């Protein structure tokens, strides 16, 4: 049905970030996978893509440095693995949540588990660039 | 029970909101509705932000969320909780 079903190991570098992290993700490409939260998942296998995402938030609940800047009810949702949410006007209808996005398309080719060709998105971002 | 915010005793409208912050939910999907039906129950016009971005010194805690609630509908004109 969908090639982000099938396992796979994830690997890449990702990317120094700061404390403006997510307000990155409702720019440009979206902000960059953190190098600290790579480290934590390379070599990782995952059985499907859901399956990292999944493993991305719940490493971020656990990082010092990305967690301190969501708030309390942003924090449970991480902890459970749940993407957390935007702010309201970044949001799209009953798209609420953050997104992650293959920069080179896996249709085209792109790696699904690559790091490096992963960015966190907002709902509003994420549809304008697939829109073009 | 369900419809508007007055089918809710503050009780009940604190119970919603500390379900919502603490992610006591069966999927992501289920918190997610739950959440847009708290901005259809309480009509403010900063939606998800009330639980995710409060303005500077505003308490994010349950009782807080449902206090800030509370006193936007009581000043805006608004039918308040049952009872
Ligand atoms: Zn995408």
């Amino acid at each position: 049905e969908s090639k982000r079903n099938k396992p796979g190991k994830a690997t890449g570098k990702g990317k120094p970030v700061g404390d403006k992290w997510l307000d990155d993700a409702g720019k440009d490409s979206g902000a960059p996978i953190p190098d600290r939260i790579a480290d934590k998942l390379r070599d990782k296998e995952f059985k499907s893509f859901d399956d990292f995402r999944k493993a991305v938030w719940e490493e971020v609940s656990k990082d010092p440095e990305l967690s301190k800047n969501l708030n309390p009810s942003n924090k449970s949702s991480v902890s459970k693995g749940y993407s957390p949410f935007t702010p309201k006007n970044q949001q799209v209808g009953g798209r609420k949540v953050y997104e992650l996005h293959h920069d080179k398309p896996i249709s085209q080719g792109g790696e699904v588990y690559d790091m490096d060709n992963i960015r966190v998105t907002t709902p509003k971002r994420h549809i304008d660039i697939h829109r073009g | 029970l369900k419809h508007s915010i007055s089918d809710y005793t503050e009780a009940e409208f604190l119970q919603l909101v500390t379900t919502i912050c603490n992610a006591d939910t069966s999927s992501e999907e289920e918190l997610a509705k739950l959440v847009t039906h708290f901005e259809e129950m309480t009509e403010h016009p900063s939606g998800s932000d009330l639980i995710y971005y409060p303005k500077e010194g505003d308490d994010d805690s349950p009782s807080g969320i449902v206090n800030t609630v509370k006193q936007w509908r009581a000043a805006n004109g608004k039918s308040g909780f049952k009872q």
